[PDB]
C-alpha cells in the first residue's frame, strides 16, 4: 500500500485520535515507508508518544524496518532520549543488536549506556554480549564513558562485564581515550581497575 | 547533515566578561525551543519570578439556591485541564455545584476565541471529570501539600462570552480570586517541556514582536542582526517551502543566561528555578542526559528542521559556565540528524565540563510544578 503523510505527521506530533482516524479506516498500510525510508512507528517512536506506540503495536506493525539513516523504531527512541517508548519497544520483542545512525556506528546499547542506565540493561538482558561490541572505530561503551562519563558509568559498565584490556582501530585503550579528552576523573579510575 | 554552527561559553564569575567559542558566535543561526529561555528572561524582567496570574470569579446567587458567575480572566498562559479541575475542585469546596450562568471575558484563555473557549466550557469543564487524569492530579496535588475534593461535581445550565468592557458586577456578586503558581513555577513548567502554547501566550501577553524589539534593544543594545524575533516558542510561522525561524547569535544566548541568572539571583533563585536540570528533572527532555552533566547541567533543548540546539549552565570545580551549542541539521532529508546532534551536543557540553576540572553536582530537588500551588485556594478579593 502507500504511505500517507498525515499519518506520519500525526504520530509525530503525538496527536493519538488523527491517527485512529487515518488506521481504522484501512486505506494505509502500516509498514508501508515513505521517500525517506519513515514508518508511522518510527515517528511515533521519535516524538515519545507512547499511547501511539502502544495503538501501533497492537496492529503488529513490523518493527525492524529501517529509514534513510540505517536506524529503526527503537533507534529512534533511544537516540532522541525517548526510554519510556524503547522500554515498550524492547518488551515488544525490538531488536536490540542495532546500529544508530552517525560516523562512528555506535550500538544501541553504547547510545543507552551514556544516558539511560535502565534501558541499557535491558538491552543486556536481552544479548548479554553487547557490553562487549564495538562501533566501526573498535570502540565499546566504556570508551564513550571514559571520555565524557564518570567513574559510576565505568562501574556500572564493568559490572556488566565490561572488558578492560581492549584496544580501539588506533591502537587506543579506553584509559587512552579518558587522558585526550581530559577526563581527569574516569582516567584515575581506569587506571585503577583489574 | 550534521554540523556545528556554533558553540560558545563564558564562565558566570568572569570579571572581564569576554565570550570565548568560534568565530561563528556573532552569526545568526535558528535556535528552536531555546527561544523559550529568552522568552523566559522577558517575563521574568517584565512580571518578576514570584509574580502570580489572579483569575477572578465573580460569583452572585440566583432565586433557586444557584450562583451566576463571570469569569473576568487574567491571561495565565497555563490554564488548562489541570487548572480547570482544581477550579471545579473549589468550587466545590466553596458549595458552588448548581451554576446558572457561566460567562467568560477574552482574557479567560483557556487550553485543554470566544467561540473555541466556550466549547471547551461546555465539552470539557462542565462535563465528566477524568478519574484518570484526575486522581493522578489529586495525587500529585497532594505531595505539594494542595487538597483537592473527592469526586468534585458541577452543573452548569448555560455558558456565555461576555466581553470584559461591557461586564458589570452585580452588587448582590462577590468578587474570588484564584491565582496561579507562581511565574517561575509556570516557567519551569513551559522549559521542562511543552509545545509552543505557553511560550507563545507569554510572548503575546508581553506586546509581541514590537515589544521583544524594543525590550532586547534596551537591554541588550541588540538590533535584528543579532537576534530577530517572531514568537515565543520558536517554531516555524511560515511553511517548509518559506520556514520562519526566530534566530539569534550564540553570544546573544550567553548574554540572555547572563541577565536571567543575574535578574533570578536579586530574588534568591537559580537558573535551575526556572529550566531543567539533566538526569534530576524526568519529566524534562534532559531527563536522561548521562554522564558527566547529570546532576551539573542545567539546560534548555531545541529541534526544527534546520537546527538542534542546547543551552545552559555547567557547575564545574572551575566555577559555573553559560553555554550554548547550535547544530545544523536536516530533519526534512534525513530524520537521523536530530539523534545525531544531540549526542554530539552532549559530547562537546561533556568535554567543556572536562576541561574545566570536571563536574560539581549543583543544590537541586526535583520540583513538581504544577499550575496551582497551597496560595490558588478561591479567596475573597
Ligand atoms: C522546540 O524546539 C520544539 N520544537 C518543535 O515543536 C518542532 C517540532 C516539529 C515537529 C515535530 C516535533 C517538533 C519543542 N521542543 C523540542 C526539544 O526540546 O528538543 C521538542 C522536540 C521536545 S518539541
Amino acid at each position: 500500500g502507500k504511505s500517507s503523510k498525515a499519518l506520519n505527521e500525526a504520530a509525530e506530533q503525538g496527536d493519538l485520535a488523527k491517527v485512529k482516524n487515518l488506521v481504522q479506516k484501512n486505506k494505509i498500510d502500516l509498514n508501508a515507508q515513505d521517500e525517506t525510508g519513515m514508518t508511522p512507528l518510527m515517528n511515533a517512536a521519535m516524538g515519545g508518544n507512547l499511547d501511539i506506540v502502544k495503538f501501533l503495536l497492537s496492529k503488529k506493525v513490523n518493527l525492524e524496518l529501517k529509514n534513510n539513516g540505517g536506524e529503526t523504531a527503537l533507534a529512534f527512541a533511544v537516540t532522541n532520549d525517548a526510554y519510556d517508548v524503547a522500554e515498550e519497544l524492547i518488551k515488544a520483542g525490538a531488536n536490540v543488536d542495532i546500529i544508530v545512525a552517525g560516523d562512528e556506528g555506535d550500538t544501541l546499547f553504547m547510545r543507552a549506556a551514556q544516558n539511560n542506565k535502565k534501558t541499557a540493561e535491558s538491552i543486556l538482558a536481552k544479548n548479554k554480549s553487547l557490553i562487549n561490541k564495538a562501533n566501526t572505530l573498535g570502540e565499546t561503551a566504556l570508551f564513550a564513558v571514559a571520555r565524557y562519563g564518570t567513574p559510576a558509568d565505568i562501574d556500572f559498565l564493568i559490572k556488566k562485564g565490561a572488558d578492560l584490556k581492549l584496544k580501539n582501530k588506533k591502537g587506543q585503550t579506553a584509559l587512552d581515550v579518558a587522558k585526550e579528552a581530559s577526563n581527569q576523573d574516569t582516567a584515575k579510575a581506569l587506571s585503577k581497575k583489574k | 547533515m550534521v554540523y556545528l554552527n556554533s558553540m560558545c561559553h563564558m564562565a558566570a564569575n568572569s570579571k572581564t566578561q569576554q565570550i570565548q567559542g568560534d568565530d561563528n558566535k556573532d552569526d545568526k543561526f535558528p535556535l528552536a525551543s531555546i527561544s523559550k529561555v529568552v522568552t523566559t528572561l522577558w517575563a521574568v524582567d517584565r512580571l518578576g519570578p514570584d509574580y502570580r496570574f489572579k483569575t477572578k470569579l465573580h460569583v452572585t446567587p440566583t432565586a433557586n439556591g444557584s450562583y451566576d458567575i463571570h469569569i473576568e480572566g487574567s491571561r495565565d498562559p497555563l490554564f488548562g485541564r489541570n487548572m480547570s479541575y482544581f477550579l471545579i475542585s473549589e468550587l466545590n469546596r466553596m458549595k458552588i455545584t448548581k451554576i446558572e450562568k457561566l460567562t467568560f471575558d477574552e482574557n479567560f484563555l483557556l487550553a485543554w476565541q470566544a467561540s473555541i473557549v466556550r466549547a471547551t466550557l461546555t465539552s470539557s469543564f462542565a462535563t465528566a471529570i477524568s478519574p484518570g487524569y484526575y486522581t493522578i492530579l489529586k495525587t500529585k496535588a497532594a505531595r505539594i501539600g494542595v487538597q483537592m475534593s473527592n469526586r468534585p461535581k458541577i452543573d452548569v445550565r448555560t455558558i456565555s462570552f461576555v466581553k470584559k468592557a461591557e461586564f458589570q458586577k452585580n452588587e448582590k456578586s462577590t468578587t474570588m480570586v484564584l491565582m496561579s503558581a507562581p511565574l517561575k513555577t509556570i516557567l519551569k513548567r513551559m522549559n521542562n517541556q511543552s509545545n509552543n502554547y505557553i511560550a507563545d501566550n507569554l510572548y503575546w501577553n508581553l506586546g509581541g514582536t514590537e515589544a521583544f524589539n524594543a525590550y532586547i534593544a534596551g537591554k541588550m543594545q541588540a538590533d535584528t542582526s543579532d537576534i530577530e524575533f517572531h514568537n515565543g516558542s520558536g517554531n516555524n510561522e511560515g511553511s517548509v517551502a518559506k520556514p520562519v525561524y526566530n534566530e539569534a547569535t550564540c553570544e546573544m544566548m550567553i548574554k540572555v543566561l547572563y541577565s536571567l541568572d543575574k535578574s533570578l539571583s536579586a530574588k534568591g533563585y537559580d537558573l535551575s528555578d526556572v529550566m531543567a536540570v539533566a538526569a534530576k528533572d524526568k519529566a524534562s527532555t534532559v531527563g536522561s542526559y548521562g554522564g558527566v552533566m547529570a546532576g551539573s547541567t542545567t539546560a534548555k533543548t531545541g529541534s526544527v528542521n534546520k537546527a538542534k540546539t542546547l543551552m545552559g549552565s555547567v557547575s564545574t570545580k572551575n566555577g559555573e559556565i553559560y553555554f550554548a551549542v547550535l547544530m545544523h541539521t536536516d530533519y526534512d532529508k534525513s530524520r537521523s540528524d536530530w539523534g545525531v546532534a544531540s549526542q554530539q551536543i552532549k559530547n562537546k557540553v561533556s568535554q567543556l565540563i572536562n576541561q574545566n576540572g570536571g563536574p560539581k553536582a549543583i543544590k537541586y530537588t526535583e520540583q513538581l510544578p504544577l499550575p496551582f500551588d497551597k496560595y490558588s485556594y478561591l479567596t475573597k478579593a
